[PDB]
C-alpha cells in the first residue's frame, strides 16, 4: 500500500470531529493556557527531556573493572535510582504499579496451587 | 546534599520565605565558577587509570610492610591488591563528583559518614589514604584555579581521614 | 497512684543513630538562644516555634501572642516554657483541641513537640489518660519532663521533627504537618462543617490540558538564533 | 532534596560509574543557561503577591460556591488558609525552578496533600482549577522583556509549565 | 541580618563545622554582584530629593481625599505632609541599605517586622505606600542590571505591602 | 465559642473538676441577663434591610472616592456594591449571633480571625467598616440596657477593626 | 464545643439567616428554666462520689466474674482504673447537661471510646451495665424536693436521662 | 520487659493462684544453672567486636552482590549501619540470655523490624543469613572450656541458639 | 550578627543618615579584595588538621604540667575536650575572617568563655598559649604563594591576626 498511507486506525486527529478548540502548541503563550506536557520522549522540547531539564547522555565511563567487585550484570538496583528520577511518586509518568502486573499472578508449574485449584 | 543550590533552598524554605536575592547570588557564584572545576573533572576522569596505580603503588613504597604481612586485612594478595585498587577509585570518583556538584555533597554522603566504623572494624589504618591522595594532589598536572578546585575537594578528604 | 501504662516500643529512625559527621543540607537548622541571637534572630526563632508548634496556617495575627513573645526576648522565659505557652495558649485550645478526641490530640502533641511519630497504638491510649484526669496543663507538662525531650531540646532548643529522611535518599518520611491535619475523617462530616468529601474534576469544553505531540511547532519555538558577530 | 547535577551525579553513583564527557556537556549547558534561570525565579519573586491574589481572586469569580455561606472558603481563617496554600505552592514551584528537577516540590509539598484535602473535605479540583491560574498568570509574567537583554528563553518556560503541571495532578 | 555573608556563616555554624566550598561560593557570588548594585545605591542617593517629593505628589495625585480629609491620619495640614514625606524617605532610605548589604537584611529589620500593627493602630492605608513605590520604581532613571538590583528591592517591599 | 456555659465547662475540666458553685453562678449570670440581650437581636433582626442599606450610604457619604474610583477593591461597579451590601450584612449577622449566644464567641472565629489577612490581600481598608459600625451603633433605634447590649457587640468589632 | 444557643447560631449562619422571632421564643424557654436546670447539676455534683461507688458496688454484686481472679478488674490498678472510668462520664454527662446538648460528651468522652476497650479486652457490655446503673442513681436523686421549691422540672429530667443513654450506646 | 521469674509470677497472678511446689523446684533449678549462665553471656561479650566483624566479613565473600555498587551495602554509611545493625541483635540476644526468655529482644528490638527492612528496601533473606552465621560463631565459642570449671552446660546452649533462631525468622 | 557592610549600615540607620560617597568607595575597595580574602579562608580551611594538631602538640611540649596526672588534660576526655576547644576557635576567627569584623566571634565564641574556664578550673593563660601559637601557625601558611597569583595581601594579613589577638586576651 506504500509508506504514506492513511488509516482511521492510526488517525488520532479531529480531522472527522471538528473540536475547534484543540490545535498544536504554538506561541510560547501555549505553555500557560492550553498545553499541558509532553507524554512521553519522542514528544519533548527540542534537545530536552519529557519533564523540561537537559537531556544528558545517559551513560558513564565504567570505574572498576573486575568481574566479582565493580558493578556487573548481578549487581543489585539502588532504590536511590528511582528516586532519582521521581518514578516513586504516584503522580509521576513512570510510576509503576505492581498490583495488574503479570508478575503478580499465580504460578501455574506451582503444583500446590493446581491442586488448591482443581 | 550541600550544593550551594540546595544550600541556598534549605534557608530560604527554613524563614518560610521565597527566593531572595541573597540567594541568587550564591546561585550565580556557583555559575561561575563551574567552568573551572568541570574542566578540572573532566581532566582528572581521563587521567584516573594512570592516577589510581599510581597511588596504589606509593603506598606501597611508602609502607613496604602492607604487602608482606599476612593477614586479611593487608595487600599481601591478590584479592588485597584489588580491594585497595578499588578503595583509591572510589576516592577518585568522589572527587569527581564533588567536582562537578559544587562543594562537599557527595563525599560526605557516600564516603565520610561512617568512616572510621569502617577503618576500625575492618582494621585498617587511615595513613595509607592519606598517602594516596597526597600522590594524586602532587600529581594531577594541573595549573591556574583548575588545581585550585581539584586541591580543595583533595585536602578535605585529607582533613576528614585525619 | 494510676502510674501511665506500659506500651512497647517500636523501629523508628530516631532509635537508632545516624552516623553523619559533617551533615548535609537535611539540617532542620538548630534555632537555640545559646547562640546569642540579636533582635532579628529571635524573631526567627519566635517564628519557628509558631511554625512547628502550631501550623503554618495559624500565624494569623489573631494567633499571635504578643506576651509570651516580650518576655522571651527579655530571657524571662525560655524556649521550653515557650512552648508550654503555646500549647496551653488560647488559639490552640479552639483550633486544634476541641475539634479532636483525646487520641488524636496526643498523637499531634506528641509529633509536633516530641518531634517523632507514636510508637504504636497503645501509646495514644497510654497516655490519653493524662488529658482527661489532670487537663491541659498537666499533660504538658508530663512530656515537657521527660528523658526524651530533655536529651534532645533541653530546655533552649525550639523542637524539630527528628531524623525525618535517611541521607542517601530523596523520597523521606512525610512531614507532620502533612500527615495529621487540624481534624481527622471523623468529626468532619457533620461537626467540623464539612461537606461532599470529594471532588470529580472540572469539565470544560476549552479543554487547556492537551498532551503536545511530536511533530508541533512548539518544540521548536526559538529566538535571536545566531549572533554571526564581526566578519 | 536533589538538584539537577546532584541527580545524576546519584545516578552515575549507584552504578559506581564515572560521568561520561557527553554528561559534562550537558551539565555545561545548563551552566550556560544559568542568568536566564535566574531571570526567571526573580521575575515570579518580584510578583508573588500579585500572582496568588490575582489567581484567588478569579477563581471566586467562577466558583462563586467556594465564599457563599456553607462553602469551604466561607471564614475568614479558611479563606486565609486557602491564600496562603496557594503561596505554598507558589513557593516550592519556584524552589524546583532553580533546583532544575522537582525533588523538593514532590517531596515536602506534594507528598500526603491529595490524603490531606480528602481528609478535610476540601475540594482537590477546585484546588487544581487555582494552580493552572497561578500557571498562566506566572507564565505570561515571565515572558516579559522589561529589564532582560534581547533572547531565547522558551525551553525554560515550558520547564516551568511543567512544574505547575505536575503540582496540579498531585492534588486532584 | 539576610547578608549573604552572615547566611553563610549560619549554616555552618548549625552544622557545627567550617568555612566550605560551599559557603564561599556564596560569598563570591555577593562579591562579584556588588559592582552593580553599589553603583545603583549611588544613583539613587543623589537623586533622593527628587524622589521623594515626586512620590508623595503621585501619591496625592491619586488619592486626592487624602489632602482634604480632616484628621489625624491624613495628610490635610502641615504635620501630615511632613509625615509623609519622612514616610517615604525612610523606605528609600532602607531600599538603598538592602542596595549596599545584598539582600532584604535591612528592611526586614526596620520596617516590615510589625508593619501592620502600625498600620492599623496609626489607621493608615498600605496603598498609598504601594502608589509611592510605584512611581520610584518607574522613575529612578537607571537601565541594565543596575536598574535590575534596584526593581528587586523596591518589588519586595511591594509584595510585603501587599 | 466563649459562651459562659463553655467557658465555665472549660475551667472545671481543665481543673479536672467537677462543676462547683464557682461556675453555675456564672452560667445564673448568663441566664438573668438573656432577657435583654434576646430582644436586642429580636429588634436588630427585623430592623435589618434597613440598617444594611443605611449603613452603606453612610460608607459613600464620607468616602465618596469609593464609588468613583476604578478598580476592583471598590464599590464602583455594580457587583462591588453588591459585595459591600454582602459584607455590611456579615458584620450585622455576627452582631445578632454574639448577642444571643452571650459573648464574644461567634465573631471571633468567623470574622476576626485571619481578617487582616484579607483587609491587606483584597485590598481594602478597615475604616469603612469603622465608618459602617457607627452608623448602626446610631441609628438602631434600641435604649435602656437592650442598647447596651447591642453597643458592647458593636464596639468590640470596631476595637478589633481599629 | 457548642452549647444549645451557639448549635441553632451555627444553624443560622450556615445558611445565612437572620434568628427568627419563633427561634427567640425557643430561646427564652431555655432561658426560662435556668435555675431548675442549675438545680439538678448541682444535686448530681453534691452526690458524685457515692454515685460511681455505690453503682460500682452494685455492678460487681451481680457480675462477679470481674473481680475474681483472671478478669478485668482483678488488681488495684485495673480497679481504680474502673472507678476512675465512671467519674470520667459522670463528669462529662454533667457538661452535658448544662450545656444544653452533647456535643462536649460526644466530642471529648465518647469519641473512639469503644475503640479503645476493643484494644484493651475490656468488654463494653459490663461498661454499658454501669452507665445505666448510674443513671437511674442521678435521676432518682434529681427527683428528690429537699432543698428546692415545690414544682415541674419532668422535661429535663428525660433530658438527663437521654444523655445516659448516649453515653450508655456508644461503647457497645 | 520480664525475664524467667516475672513470667510465671505473671501466670500465677492473671489467674490469682498461690505458686505450687513444684514451679518452686521449677525456679531452683534456674538459680542452680546460674553461674554457666553468667559464664555464657560473658564470653559472648568478651568477643563481641570479632563475632560481628568476621560474621560480616563472611557475608560478602559469598553474597558479592551487596557491596558491589548500587548494593544495599556500598556506602561507607551504608556498610556502617550494616555492622550497627549486626551489633544490635548481638546485644538483645545477649539480653535475653540472661533475661531466660525473650521477651526484651521480641519487645524492642524485633518488633516492627521487617517491615523497617521492607520499608527502606533492604534484603531482609541476607539479613537473616548474617543472624544465622553470628550464631554458630557464638555457639563454637560458647563450648569453649579456657577459664570455666569443667561441666554440662549444653542446654543454656541450646537456649542460646533458639533465641538466634528467633531473630532469624522475625526479619525474614 | 553582622558583617563588615551591614555594620556600616547599622551605623547610618541609627543616626538616619543616607550612605556619603566616600562611604561607597570604603565599600568598594573591599569588594576590590575580595578573591585576596576567600584565598585566605581557603588556605586556612585546607589546613585546619594540622593546624590544631601541631599547635596542641608543641603546647604539652614545653607546658608538660597539663598532660601529666593531675593536670587540666589528663584524661582522653579532658584531652579530646582541649582539642575540640581549640578548633572552636579556629572556626570562629575564619568566620570573621570572611565576615570582615569579629561580630560572630565575640558574640557566640568568646561572650563568656572566661567565667566559664574559671568555673571549670581550666587554666586560661594556657589557652591564651595555645591561640598564640595558632595564630603563627596559619599566619605563616596564609603567606604561602602556592595555587595563588602572586601579589600583595598583607593588610588581610594583618587583620587575620587581630581576630586570634582578640581571641587571646578574652580568655585570660
Ligand atoms: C590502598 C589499599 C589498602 C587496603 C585496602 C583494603 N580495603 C579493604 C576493605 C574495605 N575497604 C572498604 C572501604 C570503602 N568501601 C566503600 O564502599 C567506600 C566508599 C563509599 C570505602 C572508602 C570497605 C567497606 C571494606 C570491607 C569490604 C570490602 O571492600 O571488601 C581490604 C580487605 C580487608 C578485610 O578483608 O578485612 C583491603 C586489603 N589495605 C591495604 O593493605 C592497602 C594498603
Ligand atoms: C485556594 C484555597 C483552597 C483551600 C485551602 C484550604 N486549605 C486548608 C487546610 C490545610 N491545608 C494544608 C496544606 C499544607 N499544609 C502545609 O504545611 C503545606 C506545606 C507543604 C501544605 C501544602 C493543611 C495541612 C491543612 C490543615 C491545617 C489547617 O487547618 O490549616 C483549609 C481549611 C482550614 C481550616 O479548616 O481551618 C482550606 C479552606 N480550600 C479551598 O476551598 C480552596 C480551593
Ligand atoms: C505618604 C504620606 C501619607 C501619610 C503619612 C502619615 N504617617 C503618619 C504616622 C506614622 N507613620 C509611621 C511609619 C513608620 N515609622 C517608621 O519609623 C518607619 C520605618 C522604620 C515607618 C514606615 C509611624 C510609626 C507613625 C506614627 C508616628 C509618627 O511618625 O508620627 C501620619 C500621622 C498619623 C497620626 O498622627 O495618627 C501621617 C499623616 N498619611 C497620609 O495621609 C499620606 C498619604
Ligand atoms: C462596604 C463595602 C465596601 C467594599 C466591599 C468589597 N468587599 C470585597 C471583597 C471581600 N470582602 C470579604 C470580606 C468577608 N468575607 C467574609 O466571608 C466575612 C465574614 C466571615 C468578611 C468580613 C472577602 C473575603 C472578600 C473577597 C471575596 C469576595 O467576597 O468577593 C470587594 C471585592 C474586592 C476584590 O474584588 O478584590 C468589595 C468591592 N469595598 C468598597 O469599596 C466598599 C466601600
Ligand atoms: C467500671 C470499670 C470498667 C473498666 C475500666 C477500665 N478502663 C481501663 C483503661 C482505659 N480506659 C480509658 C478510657 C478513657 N480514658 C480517658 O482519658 C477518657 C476521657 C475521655 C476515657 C473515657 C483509656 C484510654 C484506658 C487505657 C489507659 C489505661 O491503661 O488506663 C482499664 C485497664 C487499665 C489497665 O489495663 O491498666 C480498666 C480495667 N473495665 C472493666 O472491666 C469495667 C467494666
Ligand atoms: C548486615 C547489614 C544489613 C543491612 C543493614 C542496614 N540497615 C539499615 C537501616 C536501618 N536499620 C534499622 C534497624 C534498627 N534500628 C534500630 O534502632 C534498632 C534497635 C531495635 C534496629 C534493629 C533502622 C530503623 C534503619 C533506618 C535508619 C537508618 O537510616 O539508619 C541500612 C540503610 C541505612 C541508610 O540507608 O542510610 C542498611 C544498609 N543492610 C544490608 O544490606 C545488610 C544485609
Ligand atoms: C587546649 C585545651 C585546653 C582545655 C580545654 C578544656 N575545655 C574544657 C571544657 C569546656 N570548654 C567549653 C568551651 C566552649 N564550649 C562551647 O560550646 C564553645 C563554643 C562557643 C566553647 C568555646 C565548655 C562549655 C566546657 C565545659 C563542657 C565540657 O565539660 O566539655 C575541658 C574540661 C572537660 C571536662 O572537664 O570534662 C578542658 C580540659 N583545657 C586545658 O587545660 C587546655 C589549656
Ligand atoms: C542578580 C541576579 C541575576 C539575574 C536575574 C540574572 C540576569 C541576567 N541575565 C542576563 C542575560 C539573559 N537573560 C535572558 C532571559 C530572558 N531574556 C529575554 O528576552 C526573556 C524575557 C528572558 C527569558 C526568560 C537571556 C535570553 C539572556 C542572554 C541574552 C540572549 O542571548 O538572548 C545577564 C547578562 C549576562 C549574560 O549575558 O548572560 C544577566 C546579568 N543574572 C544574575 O546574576
Ligand atoms: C447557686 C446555684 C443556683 C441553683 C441551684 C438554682 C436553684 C434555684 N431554683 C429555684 C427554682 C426552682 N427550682 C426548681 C427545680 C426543682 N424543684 C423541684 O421540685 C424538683 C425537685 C426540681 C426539678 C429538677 C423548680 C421547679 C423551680 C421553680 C418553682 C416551680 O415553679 O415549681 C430558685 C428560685 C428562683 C426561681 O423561682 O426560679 C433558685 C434560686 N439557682 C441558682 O442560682
Ligand atoms: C564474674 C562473673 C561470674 C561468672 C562468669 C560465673 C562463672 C563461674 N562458673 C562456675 C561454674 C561452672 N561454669 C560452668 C560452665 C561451663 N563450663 C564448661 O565446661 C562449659 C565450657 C561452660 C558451659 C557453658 C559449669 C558447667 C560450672 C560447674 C562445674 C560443673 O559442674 O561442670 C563457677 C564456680 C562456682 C560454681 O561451682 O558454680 C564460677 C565462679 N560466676 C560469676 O560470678
Ligand atoms: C573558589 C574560591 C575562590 C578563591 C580562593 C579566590 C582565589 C582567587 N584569587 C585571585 C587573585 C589574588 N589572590 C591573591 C592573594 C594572594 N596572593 C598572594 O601572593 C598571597 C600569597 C595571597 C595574599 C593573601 C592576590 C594578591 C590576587 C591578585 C593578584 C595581585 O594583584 O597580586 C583570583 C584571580 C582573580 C583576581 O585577579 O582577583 C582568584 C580566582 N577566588 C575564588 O572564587
Amino acid at each position: 500500500s506504500g509508506y504514506g498511507d492513511y488509516s482511521y486506525s492510526t488517525d488520532r486527529t479531529k480531522g472527522h470531529v471538528n473540536q475547534y478548540y484543540v490545535d498544536k502548541a504554538r506561541s510560547r503563550s501555549d505553555w500557560g493556557n492550553r498545553n499541558v506536557l509532553p507524554a512521553s520522549e519522542g514528544d519533548a522540547v527540542l534537545g530536552r527531556t519529557a519533564k523540561g531539564a537537559v537531556a544528558v547522555p545517559e551513560f558513564g565511563i565504567p570505574q572498576l573493572d573486575d568481574p566479582v567487585l565493580g558493578f556487573g550484570p548481578d549487581s543489585m538496583v539502588d532504590p536511590r535510582i528511582a528516586e532519582a528520577d521521581g518514578a516513586v511518586w504516584r503522580w509521576d509518568a513512570g510510576f509503576v504499579d505492581e498490583s495488574m502486573t503479570l508478575a503478580s499472578c499465580a504460578d501455574i508449574s506451582d503444583e500446590a496451587v493446581a491442586d488448591e485449584a482443581f | 546534599m550541600k550544593t550551594p543550590i540546595t544550600e541556598a533552598i534549605a534557608t530560604a524554605d527554613n524563614q518560610g520565605r521565597f527566593l531572595s536575592n541573597t540567594e541568587l547570588q550564591a546561585v550565580n557564584g556557583r555559575y561561575q565558577r563551574a567552568t573551572a572545576s568541570l574542566t578540572a573533572a573532566k581532566a582528572l576522569t581521563g587521567s584516573a587509570q594512570r592516577l589510581i596505580t599510581g597511588a596504589a603503588q606509593a603506598v606501597y613504597n611508602k609502607f613496604p610492610y602492607t604487602t608482606q604481612m599476612p593477614g586479611p586485612a593487608y595487600a599481601s594478595s591478590a584479592i588485597g591488591k584489588a580491594k585497595c585498587a578499588r578503595d583509591i577509585g572510589y576516592y577518585l570518583r568522589m572527587v569527581t563528583y564533588c567536582l562537578v556538584v559544587g562543594g562537599t555533597g557527595p563525599m560526605d554522603e557516600y564516603l565520610v559518614a561512617g568512616l572510621e566504623e569502617i577503618n576500625r572494624s575492618f582494621d585498617l589504618s587511615p595513613s595509607w589514604y592519606i598517602e594516596a591522595l597526597q600522590y594524586i594532589k602532587n600529581s594531577h598536572g594541573l595549573s591556574g584555579q583548575v588545581a585550585n578546585e581539584a586541591n580543595a575537594y583533595i585536602d578535605y578528604a585529607i582533613n576528614t581521614l585525619s | 497512684s494510676i502510674p501511665i501504662l506500659k506500651y512497647s516500643l517500636s523501629t523508628q529512625n530516631q532509635r537508632v543513630e545516624s552516623f553523619e559527621v559533617n551533615p548535609g543540607d537535611e539540617q532542620y537548622r538548630i534555632y537555640s538562644t545559646d547562640s546569642l541571637p540579636s533582635s532579628s534572630e529571635v524573631d526567627q526563632i519566635i517564628w519557628a516555634a509558631y511554625r512547628q508548634i502550631f501550623s503554618e496556617h495559624q500565624i494569623l495575627k489573631s494567633t499571635k501572642q504578643p506576651f509570651l513573645e516580650s518576655q522571651l526576648r527579655f530571657n524571662q522565659i525560655s524556649i521550653k516554657d515557650f512552648i508550654k505557652g503555646l500549647v496551653l495558649s488560647a488559639p490552640f485550645r479552639d483550633l486544634n483541641y476541641n475539634v479532636n478526641n483525646n487520641y488524636r490530640f496526643v498523637e499531634i502533641c506528641v509529633q509536633r513537640v516530641l518531634g517523632r511519630d507514636i510508637y504504636n497504638e497503645r501509646e495514644k491510649i497510654a497516655w490519653s489518660i493524662i488529658i482527661a484526669t489532670q487537663g491541659l496543663e498537666g499533660f504538658i507538662d508530663t512530656l515537657l519532663n521527660t528523658q526524651e525531650y530533655l536529651s534532645n531540646f533541653g530546655d533552649s532548643i525550639v523542637p524539630f521533627q527528628r531524623r525525618r529522611i535517611i541521607p542517601q535518599r530523596s523520597k523521606g518520611e512525610m512531614p507532620f504537618n502533612l500527615k495529621t491535619p487540624r481534624y481527622g475523617i471523623e468529626f468532619r462530616s457533620k461537626l467540623a462543617a464539612t461537606q461532599f468529601s470529594w471532588a470529580s474534576p472540572i469539565r470544560r469544553f476549552r479543554p487547556q490540558e492537551q498532551q503536545p505531540k511530536a511533530g508541533d511547532p512548539a518544540l521548536f519555538l526559538n529566538m535571536v538564533q545566531e549572533m554571526g558577530p564581526g566578519l | 532534596m536533589l538538584d539537577a547535577f546532584a541527580k545524576v551525579v546519584a545516578q552515575a553513583d549507584a552504578r559506581g560509574e564515572f560521568l561520561s564527557n557527553t554528561q559534562i556537556d550537558a551539565l555545561s549547558k545548563m551552566v550556560k543557561e544559568g542568568n536566564q534561570r535566574l531571570d526567571i525565579v526573580n521575575k515570579v519573586t518580584s510578583n508573588a503577591s500579585a500572582i496568588v491574589t490575582n489567581s484567588a481572586r478569579a477563581l471566586f469569580a467562577e466558583q462563586p460556591q467556594l465564599i457563599q455561606p456553607g462553602g469551604n472558603a466561607y471564614t475568614s481563617r479558611r479563606m486565609a488558609a486557602c491564600l496562603r496554600d496557594m503561596e505554598i505552592v507558589l513557593r516550592y514551584v519556584s524552589y524546583a525552578m532553580i533546583a532544575g528537577d522537582s525533588s523538593v516540590l514532590d517531596d515536602r509539598c506534594l507528598n500526603g496533600l491529595r490524603e490531606t484535602y480528602q481528609a478535610l473535605g476540601t475540594p482537590g479540583s477546585s484546588v487544581a482549577v487555582a494552580i493552572q491560574k497561578m500557571k498562566d498568570a506566572s507564565v505570561a509574567l515571565a515572558n516579559d522583556t522589561t529589564g532582560t537583554p534581547i533572547g531565547d528563553c522558551s525551553s525554560l518556560v515550558a520547564e516551568l509549565a511543567g512544574y505547575f503541571d505536575r503540582a496540579a495532578v498531585s492534588v486532584v
